[PDB]
C-alpha cells in the first residue's frame, strides 16, 4: 500500500494506490482506498480495510451528527480528532489503522495523520503505508507551496507510480483527488501498467528499464 | 478450554431406502486404559430418533440430560406430544448443533462429535452430524473419529451417492455396518468386541438392539506368521 | 373505588379493577373479526382515521410466514406484544428448526400479559388481540385478553359493537367451518360479519383491511384496491 | 434507588413542579442582561438584609463558565451551584474533544438540556433556578445573551431580566431599550444596566453588582465606586 | 397518590390524557402536504418584543428528506429530535440509504410509552414530521405522546387546532402546489393568531425532493404575506 | 420484591420535630430502668433483669453485654433492638479497629461507631429508628474510666453517673447528691444498689438485678498465661452471690 | 405499594420553598446560639451547650465546636449526630486535598464542599435533609482569615461576624451595632461572651453552659494555632471580661 | 489447548453480468485429508434476490448466513416490506462482520444480486468486514488458481490485438450468461485437478430480474 496527501495554494491532493495482498498473492488488483465522509472530507486507508472502513464510516456518522447539531461543517481538526478518540478506545486491542484526514474549513485546507495508537499530527505533506519511503522522495524533492493544480495532481500522481514500481505490495491504479472550499473533485482511476510506460516515454524516466 | 478425560470412540452411519442404521462400540476408555465396558452411547429420543455420541463421556451424559428434558419440555401444554406437535429428528439436531456452537464460541466447548439419525414426519431420512466446534454436514453415510477414515469408505461402496440409497435394502445396510464395526475392532486400538446398533424404519419404527458381537474374524493366518523379515522359526 | 389505584390490589368482591379498565380500553377500540375453516384462517378489520385529511390506522400485524394478528385498543402495546411474537416465532425457528404452534404462541402471550397484572409499578396491557395461523394440526384462530385469558375459537370478534358480528358467526357456525379450499369464500363471510357491526359508516376501499393464512398460503395483508374485490 | 415520579402532568395539563420551581426564581434577586453594539453587561441584585457580609469571600453571583463566557441567576443559590459545576465540566470537555470552545448558544443549550432532564427523571425535583448566559463566540466579535429557565426552554435576548421584581425593570428596558441602536459604547451600557436596576434595588450602595463582558475573553467586574459614580450621575440628571 | 401509568375507569392512561393538554396550550402548527412538496408552519410567539425572535426554533431539520415541526412543551421536544437524527443517521450507517418517513416516525413514538415508576412522565410535545421517500412519496405525519401516529395530508397542532383543522378540511384537495399550500398556511396561521401576522412572528418550510429540507429566509416569507394581502383584497 | 422504601420514613414536621425519634425516646421512657455510675478506679452499670414468666429461665437473657474486654453496655427500651445493636457494636469494635490497629478500640470511638449506626437508622430509607438508649462503660490507657449515654437520634453525652428509663427522673436526682469525686468503685456500687431499689417492685435480690463492672484487670479471667503485657479483660459481670453479698451491707 | 407512605423529602411548596429545608431550619432555631467573630488578627467561636446537667463530664465532652483540620474548625447549631455524619467527611475531602495538591485545602473549597452534600439531600433520593448548620472558621494564604455559614437548604455565605441557631435575630442586631473593621482578637472575644449572656435563655452565663474556641496567628511567627478551650479557661475569660 | 477455528475447505465464484449475477461454489465438505460430505450446499437464496456464500470454517459460515437471512425477515418488517437493496445488504453484512472483530467469523463471503439499476452486482467481503463491489471474484481454497484466469478470460489482461503488437488492447466486450457459465465450469474443472480440496460437485445460482435459478453439474470425486 502506499497512500500520501499534502496541502498546497489551491487546497490539499490525494493519491492512492489499489493493490491488496494476502501473503505474496494479491487478492486485489483494485480497491478503493479513500473513504469518501462528506462532500468536503476524505480519509485515505493503511493497515487493516475493515478497520479504516467501519471506524471512518462511523466518523463520518459522527460528523453528519455534529453538522445536524450546529448547523455549521465540522472543522478538519474536529473530526480527525473524534477519529483519534475512537482509536483511544480500543487502545491496545489489535486495530490496524493509518489514515490521513483531508479537507477544507474555516482555516483553509486541513489535513491530519491518524492512526491505531491515538496519534494525530497536523502537516503539510504526509505519506503512509509499505510504498511510504518512494513516494517522500518524489514528494520532498519537488514540492512547493506555489504549486498549480495541474503540477500538483500530477505530483501525487508520479509519486504513487514511484512507489508501486519498487514495493511489490503497491500498484495496481492511482486514485486521484483534489480537495478545494467548494468540496473534493476525483481526478479518476489511472492504470499503473499503462501510466508507467507512458511516464516513461514522456518524462525520460525509468531509463533502467527496458520498453 | 478443558481435555478430555473419559472418551468413547467412532459413531457410524448410514441411509438406507426405508431409513436409517446407526452403531457405536460400549467402550469408555481413560487414556489407554479400556475402564468401562458396559457403556451406552447410542441414546433414542421418542420413537423417531437416536442421537450416536463420541468423545468425551461426562459431557455425552450431560447431552443425554438436555436430551430427556427436552422430551419432558416438549409435552407441557402440548397435546399432540405424541402426535404432530411430537419431537422431530431435525428439531432435536438443531438444538443441539446451537449448543455445540454457543459453547466454542465461549471458548467451553462440549468434547463431543455427534450424529443424529432418525425419520421426519413425513418418512424422509435424516443423518447429520454435529461436533465440539459447531461444524455440520449431511451424507449419506457419516461417521466420527477412526470410522471416518475406515467405515466411510466401506460403507460409501453400498450408497457412493444419493441415487443409491432408494436400491439400500435394510438387510445389505445392516450387513455393512456390521462388517465396518469388525473392520474397527481390528484396527482401533480404543475399541471393543461389545456394541449396540438402531434401526429407525419408516414403517417398522424404532428397532434397538444391545448386546451385539463381532463375530466371524479372521485370526488364523497368524500362525504362519514368523519374525519380522528373517526368522523361518 | 378506593381498590383501582394500581395492579397490585384486589376489590373485596375479588376483582381487579386497573384490568377491567384496561379491558374497557378494547370496548372503545374499532371493530376487527376472527374466523377459519379446515385449511384457511381469516382476520378482518374495520381501520379507523382521526379525520379526512387523515389515514387509516393499521390494525393487522404480521408476526412469521405462518402467523399473525389484529388489534383493538392502544396500538402501542399490540406494537409491544406483537414484537414479542416476533421473536418467540423466530426463537423456535432458529434454535429448533421449527415454526412455533399457534397454541404454544398463545400461552407465551397469556404468561407475558400476566406478570403485568401481579407486580407494583408496571400496567397491563391495553389492548385485545386475535391470532391466526396455520402449523401441523392445521388452522387455529386465538382471542386474547390483556387479563391473561387467552382462548382458541372457531370464530369470534372484538371491539366496539363486536356482539353483532359475534352472534352473525355464532348462527353460520356450521357453514364458514366448512368452507375448504377456498379462501375468497372464507373472506367473503369474514366481511359479511363484520358488516353486522357496523352503523352509519359503511365499509370503503382505504377503510377495510383483511388478512389471510392457510395450507398453501403464506400470513398476508389485503389493503387499498386489493379489497376493492370484496366490497 | 429512589424512582418517585415527582413532575408529572395535572388535569389541566401543567407540571406544578416545575411551575414551583419558577416561583423560587419569583423569590430570587433580581438579574439584568443587556447587550450593547461590542459587550454585554450583566447586572445584578443584592439584597441589604444582609450585613455583616464578607464580600471578598461571599459566592458571586456571575460566574464564569469559560474564560469567554459568564453566567448568572436567580432563584436557589445551593442549586445554580449545581449546573454552573456541571456547565464548566461540559466546557473543558468540548475545548478537549473538539479543540474549540464552546458557542455561548450551544452551552446555554447544554444547561438548558440538564434543567429539562431533572423535570421528566424519576427520583429528582427540577432546579429551583433561571440563569442568564452572556459572552462572545471564538474569534467573533458579536455580543451574545441567552436566557434559561426551570422548564428547560431558552432563547436570546438583546436585553432581559429575571428575579425579583423582574417585571419591572423588564417594563422600563421594554420602553428604553432600542433595537436600531443599541448602547454604542461601554458606559451607554452599563448605565442603561444600573439605570434598569435602579427602578427595583433601593439604595445604590452595594446593592448593585456589575460585569461587563467584552470580545476576545475582555471580562471584568466593575468595583463599588465605579458603580457610585453611574449612581451620582443618573440622579443629578433626573433632578430636572 | 396514585401511578404514573394509571388506567382510568374509561380505559384511558390518565398522564397521557393531561400531556394533551399541555400540547393544546402550545403555540399553532400546521403542515400540509402536496405532490411538489410538504410545507410546514408555525406560530413563533415571543412573550417580549426585546426576545430575538430568529433564536425561536420550533422548526427542526431531522434529514436531508426530513423535517419537524413542534407545539407544546418545546424543551421536551429536543430529546426526541435527537433520537430521531440519530435514528436517521445510523440507519443510513447500517444500511447505505435514507430512512422511510413512517420507519423514522415510528422510531420516535416508541419513546412516547417509555415512562413509569425509563423517564418519569411522557413528554408534554406534539411532533408534525414531514418527509420524502422513493417507496410513498410526500408524507406528513403526527406524532402524539401516546405513542400513536397517524399520516396526515394536512394536519394543525396547538391552540388554534380545531379552528384550524376545520379550515384545512375545506382547503385541501389532491392537486395543490406548492406556492398554494404556502399561502394557505400562512392565511391560516393568521387567522387563529393572537399578534398580527408577520415574518418575524411566524416561520415557514417545506421539503421537497430535489432541494430537500429547507428553513425560509424572513425575506422570502415577506414576498409571501405581501402576496397572500393581494390576493386577499382581489375579491 | 425488592426493597422499595428507598425514601426516609423519619422527617420533620412543621414545627421543625423529627417524630419517629421522639416517639422512639418514648419507648425508652417505658423501659425498665438502668443506670451507671463512674468512680476514680472504676465504673459500673446496672439494671433489673424484668422476668416476662417465672418459668423463664432470666439467666438466658442477658441486659448488660460485654462489647470489649475492656467495654460493656446496658440498656432501657426495646430489648430485640439492643441485642442487635451488641452484635454490630461487637463486630465494628473489629472491622473498623482491631483488624487495622491490632488494638481494641476506646471507649468513646466505639461510642462514635454505634451512635453513627443509630443515627443511620434515623435518615436512611425504609427503617425506623432503633428505640432504645445505651449506656457504655469502659475502660482504656490514654482517656481512663469513662460513662457515655447514646440515644436513638444518635447523640451521645459523658456522664458523671446517670440514668434512663422508667424512674430515671427520680433516679437522677438521687445520683446527684451521692456522686462526687473521690469514689471508690464499692462505694459507686453501693449507691447503684440504693438507687436502683427505688425503681424495683417486687423482689429484690442478685436473681433479679443485673451488674457488671469496668474496674482492675482480670488476669484469672484471660485463659492463657505466658504474655506480661496481657493482663485480662477489665469488663466483669457480678455474680448472683456477689451481689447478695453487698445487700447485706446496704 | 410503597408510594403511599412515602413523604416526598425532596418538593416545592406552591410558593417556591423547599418544606424540609424549611422545617429543619425550624428545628434550628431551638439550638443552642453558636457566634463567630472575625478580627484583622484572628477568628473566635463561641457557642452555648443547652440545658446542661451537674454529672455531665464536660472536660472529655463535645457537642458544639469540631476540628476540621489544623488551620479550620466549625461550630454546630442542630443535631449533632447529623453533625458528625457531615464532620468526617469534611475531614476525609481535607485530606483527599492534602495529598494531590500537596497543600492544605482553601477554606472555600471545604466549605462548597459540605455544602454541595447537603444540596444533594434537597433535590433527590428522597432522604430528609441534615438538620445542621455550620459557622466555618478557618486560615489559608489566599484570603487569609475567613468565616462562613452552611445551613439544610446548602447554600452558603461569607462573614465577618455571624450567629446561628437559637435567637439570632437578637444576637444579629447586637453583633451588628458594636462590630468594627479595625477590631482586634482579644475584643472579638469579649463581643462574642457578652452577645450570648444577653441573648441567652437561660438565667446566668457560666463556664460549664460554654464551649470556646480561638483560631490565632499568635503562633510563634508565620502560621496559625487553633485552641479549643477548657473548662478552667472558659472560666478564666468569664472572670477576665467581667460576665462572672 | 481449544482450537476454536477449523477449515472445511471449499471454492466459491462470483461474477457480475451486464444484466445478470452468478455465484457458484463447489459442494465437497472436508478436515484435513478427509471427506464429511460429497454435497453439503455452500451458496443460498437468501431472499430478495440475493445468493450469499461464507466460504472457510462452516460454523462460521452457517452461522452468518443464519444472522443475514434474519436481517432480512427483520428489514421486512421494520421497514414495511421493503426490498433489501444489494448495496444495503452488503453495508448490514460489513456490520455483522465487525461486531466480532475480536473474534472473527472465520470466513470469506460473497454475494451477488442486481442493483437498483437492474445491472448485475457482487460484493466481496473479508473476514473482519471488509467490503466492496466487484466484477469478478473467486474465493477459498482454489482462488490463486481461479482469479488469474479470471483477468485474462474476463478483463483481456495481457491481450493485445494482433498486428498492433501491444499498442492496442483487445476491447471490454460483455459476456452473457452463457459465456460466463462456460468459464465457471472450466475453472472449477481446472481447480478440481489440481486442488485436492475442490471437487465432488459444482452448484451455480444464477440471478436475474426474473428470480434465482440453480444448475448443478458434477465434478471428480478423487
Ligand atoms: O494496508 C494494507 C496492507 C499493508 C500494506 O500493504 O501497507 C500490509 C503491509 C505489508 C504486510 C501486510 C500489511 N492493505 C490494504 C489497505 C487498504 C485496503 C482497502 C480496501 C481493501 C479491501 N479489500 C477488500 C477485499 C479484499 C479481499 C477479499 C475481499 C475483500 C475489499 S476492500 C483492502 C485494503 N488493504
Ligand atoms: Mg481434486
Amino acid at each position: 500500500t502506499t497512500t500520501l496527501a499534502f496541502k498546497f495554494q489551491h487546497g490539499v491532493i490525494a493519491a492512492v494506490d489499489s493493490r491488496a495482498s494476502a501473503g505474496s498473492y494479491i487478492s486485489a488488483l483494485r480497491v478503493n482506498k479513500v473513504i469518501e465522509i462528506n462532500p468536503y472530507l476524505l480519509g485515505t486507508m493503511s493497515g487493516c480495510a475493515a478497520d479504516c472502513q467501519y471506524w471512518e464510516r462511523l466518523l463520518a456518522k459522527e460528523c453528519r451528527l455534529y453538522y445536524l447539531r450546529n448547523g455549521e461543517r465540522i472543522s478538519v481538526s474536529a473530526a480527525s480528532k473524534l477519529l483519534s478518540n475512537m482509536m483511544c478506545q480500543y487502545r491496545g486491542m489489535g486495530l490496524s489503522m493509518g489514515s490521513m484526514i483531508c479537507g477544507w474549513d474555516k482555516k483553509g485546507p486541513g489535513l491530519y495523520y491518524v492512526d491505531e495508537h491515538g496519534t494525530r499530527l497536523s502537516g503539510n505533506m504526509f505519506s503512509t503505508g509499505s510504498g511510504n519511503t518512494y513516494a517522500y522522495g518524489v514528494l520532498d524533492s519537488n514540492y512547493k507551496w506555489d504549486l498549480s493544480v495541474e503540477d500538483a495532481l500530477y505530483l501525487g500522481k508520479r509519486s504513487i507510480l514511484a512507489a508501486a514500481h519498487r514495493d511489490a505490495y503497491s500498484g495496481g491504479s492511482v486514485n486521484l483527488y483534489h480537495v478545494t472550499e467548494d468540496g473534493w473533485i476525483y481526478h479518476g482511476n489511472h492504470d499503473v501498467g499503462e501510466l508507467f510506460w507512458k511516464v516513461k516515454e514522456e518524462e525520460g524516466s525509468f531509463n533502467n528499464v527496458i520498453g | 478450554t478443558q481435555q478430555p478425560i473419559v472418551t468413547g470412540t467412532s459413531v457410524i452411519s448410514m441411509k438406507y431406502d426405508n431409513g436409517v442404521i446407526i452403531a457405536a462400540d460400549n467402550l469408555g476408555s481413560y487414556g489407554s486404559l479400556l475402564r468401562f465396558n458396559g457403556v451406552e452411547r447410542l441414546i433414542p429420543v421418542g420413537d423417531n430418533t437416536v442421537v450416536g455420541i463420541s468423545g468425551d463421556i461426562s459431557d455425552m451424559q450431560h447431552i443425554e440430560r438436555l436430551l430427556k428434558d427436552l422430551v419432558t419440555e416438549n409435552a407441557y401444554d402440548n397435546p399432540l406430544a405424541d402426535a404432530e406437535e411430537a419431537l422431530e429428528p431435525s428439531y432435536i439436531f438443531e438444538y443441539l448443533a446451537t449448543v455445540m456452537y454457543q459453547r466454542r464460541s465461549k471458548m467451553n466447548p462440549l468434547w463431543n462429535a455427534i450424529i443424529v439419525a432418525g425419520v421426519q414426519s413425513n418418512g424422509d431420512q435424516f443423518l447429520r452430524y454435529v461436533n465440539l466446534l459447531g461444524v455440520t454436514y449431511s451424507s449419506p453415510t457419516l461417521a466420527t473419529g477412526f470410522g471416518a477414515h475406515m467405515a466411510n469408505p466401506l460403507l460409501r461402496k453400498v450408497v457412493d451417492r444419493e441415487s443409491d440409497i432408494p436400491k439400500t435394502t435394510v438387510q445389505v445396510a445392516e450387513e455393512a455396518i456390521v462388517n465396518a464395526m469388525r473392520v474397527l475392532y481390528y484396527r482401533d486400538a480404543r475399541s471393543s468386541r461389545n456394541f449396540s446398533l438402531a434401526i429407525i424404519d419408516k414403517n417398522t419404527g424404532l428397532t434397538f438392539k444391545k448386546n451385539l458381537q463381532v463375530e466371524n474374524m479372521k485370526w488364523d493366518f497368524a500362525k504362519d506368521i514368523k519374525g519380522y523379515g528373517t526368522q523361518k522359526i | 373505588n378506593n381498590y383501582d389505584g394500581d395492579t397490585v390490589t384486589f376489590s373485596p368482591t375479588g376483582r381487579l379493577f386497573q384490568v377491567e379498565y384496561a379491558l374497557e380500553a378494547i370496548k372503545q377500540g374499532s371493530v376487527t373479526v376472527g374466523l377459519r375453516s379446515n385449511t384457511h384462517a381469516v382476520l378482518v378489520a374495520l381501520k379507523r382515521n382521526a379525520d379526512e385529511l387523515s389515514s387509516y390506522q393499521k390494525k393487522i400485524i404480521k408476526c412469521d410466514e405462518h402467523m399473525g394478528l389484529s388489534l383493538a385498543g392502544l396500538a402501542p402495546d399490540a406494537r409491544v406484544l406483537s414484537n414479542y411474537l416476533r421473536q418467540q416465532c423466530n426463537y423456535s425457528s432458529l434454535v429448533f428448526n421449527r415454526k412455533l404452534a399457534v397454541e404454544r404462541a398463545g400461552h407465551l402471550l397469556c404468561d407475558k400479559a400476566q406478570k403485568n397484572t401481579q407486580s407494583y409499578g408496571g400496567r397491563p396491557y391495553g389492548v385485545g388481540l386475535l391470532i391466526i395461523g396455520y402449523d401441523k394440526s392445521g388452522a387455529h384462530l386465538l382471542e386474547f385478553q390483556p387479563s391473561g385469558n387467552v382462548t382458541e375459537l372457531y370464530g369470534t370478534a372484538i371491539g366496539a359493537r363486536s356482539q353483532g358480528a359475534k352472534t352473525y358467526l355464532e348462527r353460520t357456525l356450521d357453514t364458514f367451518i366448512k368452507i375448504d379450499g377456498n379462501p375468497d369464500e372464507l373472506i367473503k363471510a369474514g366481511v359479511e360479519a363484520i358488516s353486522q357491526s357496523l352503523r352509519d359508516e359503511s365499509l370503503t376501499v382505504d377503510n377495510l383491511s383483511i388478512a389471510i393464512v392457510g395450507k398453501d398460503t403464506p400470513f398476508t395483508i389485503y389493503d387499498g384496491e386489493a379489497v376493492a374485490k370484496y366490497i | 434507588g429512589y424512582d418517585r415520579a415527582l413532575s408529572i402532568f395535572s388535569p389541566d395539563g401543567h407540571i406544578f413542579q416545575v411551575e414551583y420551581a419558577l416561583e423560587a426564581v419569583k423569590r430570587g434577586t433580581c438579574a439584568v442582561g443587556v447587550k450593547g453594539k461590542n459587550c454585554v453587561v450583566l447586572g445584578c441584585e443584592r439584597r441589604s438584609t444582609l450585613k455583616l457580609q464578607d464580600t471578598r469571600i461571599t459566592p458571586s453571583k456571575v460566574s464564569k463558565i469559560d474564560s469567554h463566557v459568564v453566567l448568572s441567576f436567580s432563584g436557589l443559590n445551593a442549586d445554580s451551584r449545581i449546573l454552573i459545576e456541571k456547565a464548566r465540566v461540559e466546557a473543558q470537555s468540548h475545548r478537549l474533544t473538539l479543540e474549540d470552545p464552546v458557542t455561548v448558544e450551544y452551552l446555554t443549550r447544554y444547561v438548558a438540556g440538564v434543567q429539562q432532564r431533572y423535570t421528566q427523571s424519576g427520583g429528582v425535583r427540577p432546579f429551583g433556578v433561571s440563569t442568564l448566559i452572556a459572552g462572545f463566540d471564538p474569534r467573533d466579535d458579536e455580543p451574545k445573551l441567552y436566557q434559561t429557565e426551570p422548564s428547560g426552554i431558552y432563547s436570546s435576548w438583546s436585553a432581559q431580566t429575571i428575579g425579583r421584581n423582574s417585571k419591572t425593570v423588564r417594563e422600563f428596558l421594554e420602553k428604553n431599550y432600542d433595537r436600531k441602536e443599541p448602547p454604542a459604547t461601554v458606559e451607554e451600557c452599563v448605565k442603561l444596566t444600573v439605570r434598569s436596576l435602579l427602578e427595583v434595588v433601593q439604595t445604590g450602595a452595594k446593592n448593585i453588582e456589575i460585569t461587563v463582558v467584552k470580545p476576545d475573553s475582555d471580562i471584568v467586574a466593575l468595583s463599588s465606586e465605579e458603580i457610585n459614580q453611574y449612581v451620582t450621575q443618573i440622579e443629578q440628571e433626573k433632578q430636572e | 397518590d396514585r401511578g404514573v401509568s394509571t388506567f382510568s375507569p374509561e380505559g384511558r392512561l390518565f398522564q397521557v390524557e393531561y400531556s394533551l393538554e399541555a400540547i393544546k396550550l402550545g403555540s399553532t402548527a400546521i403542515g400540509i402536504a402536496t405532490k411538489e412538496g410538504v410545507v410546514l408552519g408555525v406560530e413563533k410567539r415571543a412573550t417580549s418584543p426585546l426576545l430575538e425572535s430568529d433564536s425561536i426554533e420550533k422548526i427542526v431539520e431531522i434529514d436531508r428528506h426530513i423535517g419537524c415541526a413542534m407545539s407544546g412543551l418545546t424543551a421536551d421536544a429536543r430529546s426526541m429530535i435527537e433520537h430521531a437524527r440519530t435514528a436517521a443517521v445510523t440507519h443510513n450507517l447500517y444500511y447505505d440509504e435514507d430512512i422511510n418517513v413512517e420507519s423514522l416516525t415510528q422510531s420516535v413514538c416508541d419513546l412516547a410509552l417509555r415512562f413509569g415508576e425509563l423517564m418519569s412522565r411522557p413528554f408534554g410535545v406534539a411532533l408534525l414530521i414531514a418527509g420524502h421517500d422513493a417507496d410513498d412519496g410526500y408524507q406528513l405525519f403526527h406524532a402524539e405522546p401516546s405513542g400513536t401516529f397517524y399520516r396526515y395530508n394536512a394536519k394543525a397542532i396547538g391552540s388554534g387546532s380545531e379552528g384550524a383543522q376545520a379550515e384545512l378540511l375545506n382547503e385541501w384537495h389532491s392537486s395543490l402546489t406548492l406556492k398554494e399550500a404556502e399561502l394557505l398556511v400562512l392565511k391560516i396561521l393568521k387567522q387563529v393568531m393572537e399578534e398580527k401576522l408577520d415574518e418575524n412572528n411566524a416561520q415557514l418550510s417545506c421539503i421537497t425532493k430535489q432541494d430537500g429540507f429547507k428553513i425560509y429566509d424572513n425575506e422570502k416569507t415577506a414576498e409571501l404575506i405581501k402576496e397572500l394581502k393581494e390576493k386577499e383584497a382581489a375579491e | 420484591m425488592t426493597d422499595r422504601y428507598s425514601f426516609s420514613l423519619t422527617t420533620f414536621s412543621p414545627s421543625g420535630k423529627l417524630g419517629q425519634i421522639d416517639y422512639a425516646l418514648t419507648a425508652v421512657k417505658q423501659g425498665v430502668t438502668s443506670l451507671g455510675i463512674k468512680a476514680t478506679n472504676g465504673v459500673v452499670i446496672a439494671t433489673e433483669k424484668k422476668s416476662s414468666s417465672p418459668l423463664a429461665m432470666s439467666e438466658t437473657l442477658s441486659k448488660v453485654s460485654l462489647l470489649t474486654p475492656d467495654i460493656g453496655a446496658v440498656y432501657s427500651g426495646m430489648g430485640p433492638d439492643y441485642r442487635v445493636l451488641v452484635d454490630k457494636s461487637r463486630k465494628v469494635a473489629h472491622t473498623s479497629y482491631k483488624r487495622i490497629y491490632g488494638e481494641y478500640p476506646p471507649t468513646k470511638l466505639l461510642v462514635s461507631e454505634v451512635a453513627k449506626i443509630m443515627q443511620e437508622a434515623t435518615q436512611s430509607g425504609g427503617v425506623r429508628p432503633f428505640g432504645v438508649s445505651l449506656l457504655i462503660a469502659g475502660h482504656d490507657e490514654f482517656n481512663g474510666f469513662s460513662l457515655y449515654q447514646v440515644d436513638p437520634s444518635g447523640s451521645y453525652f459523658p456522664w458523671k453517673a446517670t440514668a434512663i428509663g422508667k424512674g430515671s427522673v427520680a433516679a437522677k436526682t438521687f445520683l446527684e447528691k451521692r456522686w462526687n469525686d473521690e469514689l471508690e468503685l464499692e462505694d459507686a456500687i453501693h449507691i447503684a444498689l440504693l438507687t436502683l431499689k427505688e425503681s424495683v417492685e417486687g423482689e429484690f435480690n442478685g436473681d433479679t438485678i443485673e451488674l457488671a463492672i469496668i474496674g482492675d484487670e482480670n488476669p484469672d479471667l484471660l485463659g492463657y498465661t505466658g504474655i506480661p503485657t496481657d493482663k485480662g479483660p477489665r469488663f466483669r459481670k457480678l455474680t448472683s452471690q456477689e451481689i447478695n453479698d453487698r445487700l447485706e451491707a446496704l | 405499594g410503597s408510594r403511599r407512605y412515602d413523604s416526598r423529602t425532596t418538593i416545592f411548596s406552591p410558593e417556591g420553598r423547599l418544606y424540609q429545608v424549611e422545617y429543619a431550619l425550624e428545628s434550628i432555631s431551638h439550638a443552642g446560639t453558636a457566634i463567630g467573630i472575625m478580627a484583622s488578627d484572628g477568628i473566635v467561636l463561641a457557642a452555648e451547650r443547652k440545658v446542661t446537667s451537674t454529672l455531665l463530664e464536660q472536660d472529655t465532652s463535645t457537642e458544639k465546636l469540631y476540628k476540621l483540620n489544623d488551620k479550620i474548625a466549625v461550630a454546630v447549631a442542630g443535631l449533632t449526630a447529623d453533625a458528625e455524619i457531615l464532620i468526617n467527611t469534611a475531614r476525609i475531602h481535607a485530606q483527599n486535598y492534602l495529598k494531590t495538591y500537596n497543600e492544605d485545602i482553601p477554606v472555600e473549597i471545604l466549605v462548597r464542599r459540605l455544602s454541595d452534600i447537603k444540596q444533594g439531600y434537597t433535590q433527590h433520593g428522597g432522604l430528609r435533609p441534615f438538620g445542621v448548620s455550620f459557622i466555618y472558621a478557618g486560615y489559608d494564604d489566599r484570603y487569609g482569615y475567613q468565616l462562613y455559614t452552611s445551613n439544610p437548604s446548602g447554600n452558603y455565605t461569607g462573614w465577618k461576624a455571624i450567629s446561628v441557631g437559637a435567637n439570632t435575630s437578637a444576637a444579629q442586631t447586637l453583633l451588628q451595632m458594636d462590630y468594627k473593621d479595625d477590631m482586634k482578637v482579644d475584643d472579638a472575644i469579649e463581643l462574642a461572651l457578652k452577645t450570648l449572656s444577653k441573648t441567652t435563655d437561660s438565667s446566668a452565663l457560666t463556664y460549664d453552659r460554654l464551649e470556646f474556641a480561638t483560631i490565632r496567628k499568635g503562633a510563634n511567627d508565620g502560621e496559625v494555632y487553633q485552641k479549643i478551650f477548657k473548662p478552667q479557661e472558659i472560666k478564666d475569660i468569664l472572670v477576665k471580661t467581667g460576665i462572672t | 489447548q481449544f482450537n476454536p477455528y477449523g477449515d472445511n475447505g471449499g471454492t466459491i465464484l462470483g461474477i457480475a453480468g451486464e444484466d445478470f449475477a452468478v455465484l457458484a461454489g463447489d459442494t465437497r465438505n472436508i478436515t484435513d485429508y478427509s471427506i464429511n460430505s460429497r454435497y453439503e450446499p455452500k451458496v443460498f437464496d437468501c431472499g430478495d434476490n440475493i445468493v450469499m456464500s461464507a466460504n472457510g470454517f462452516a460454523a462460521d459460515g452457517d452461522a452468518l448466513v443464519k444472522r443475514f437471512k434474519n436481517s432480512v425477515k427483520w428489514y421486512h418488517f421494520d421497514h414495511n416490506d421493503k426490498k433489501l437493496s444489494i448495496n444495503s445488504a452488503a453495508r448490514n453484512i460489513q456490520h455483522l462482520l465487525y461486531s466480532r472483530r475480536f473474534f472473527p467469523y472465520y470466513v470469506y463471503n460473497i454475494i451477488a444480486g442486481l442493483d437498483e439499476d437492474g445491472k448485475g452486482a457482487v460484493y466481496s467481503f473479508d473476514p473482519v468486514g471488509s467490503y466492496q463491489r466487484e466484477q469478478c471474484r473467486a474465493g477459498g481454497a482454489a482462488a490463486s488458481l481461479i482469479m488469474p484466469f479470471l483477468d485474462n478470460q474476463v478483463n483481456f489482461k495481457n491481450q493485445y490485438e494482433p498486428g498492433t503488437n501491444g499498442k492496442v488492447k483487445k476491447p471490454l466486450k460483455y459476456l452473457s450468461v452463457e459465456e460466463v457459465i462456460k468459464l465457471v465450469r472450466d475453472s472449477f474443472t481446472s481447480a478440481t485437478e489440481r486442488h485436492i480440496q475442490v471437487g465432488d460437485g459444482l452448484e451455480i445460482l444464477i440471478v436475474t430480474k426474473d428470480g434465482v435459478r440453480k444448475e448443478f453439474y458434477e465434478l471428480k470425486r478423487d
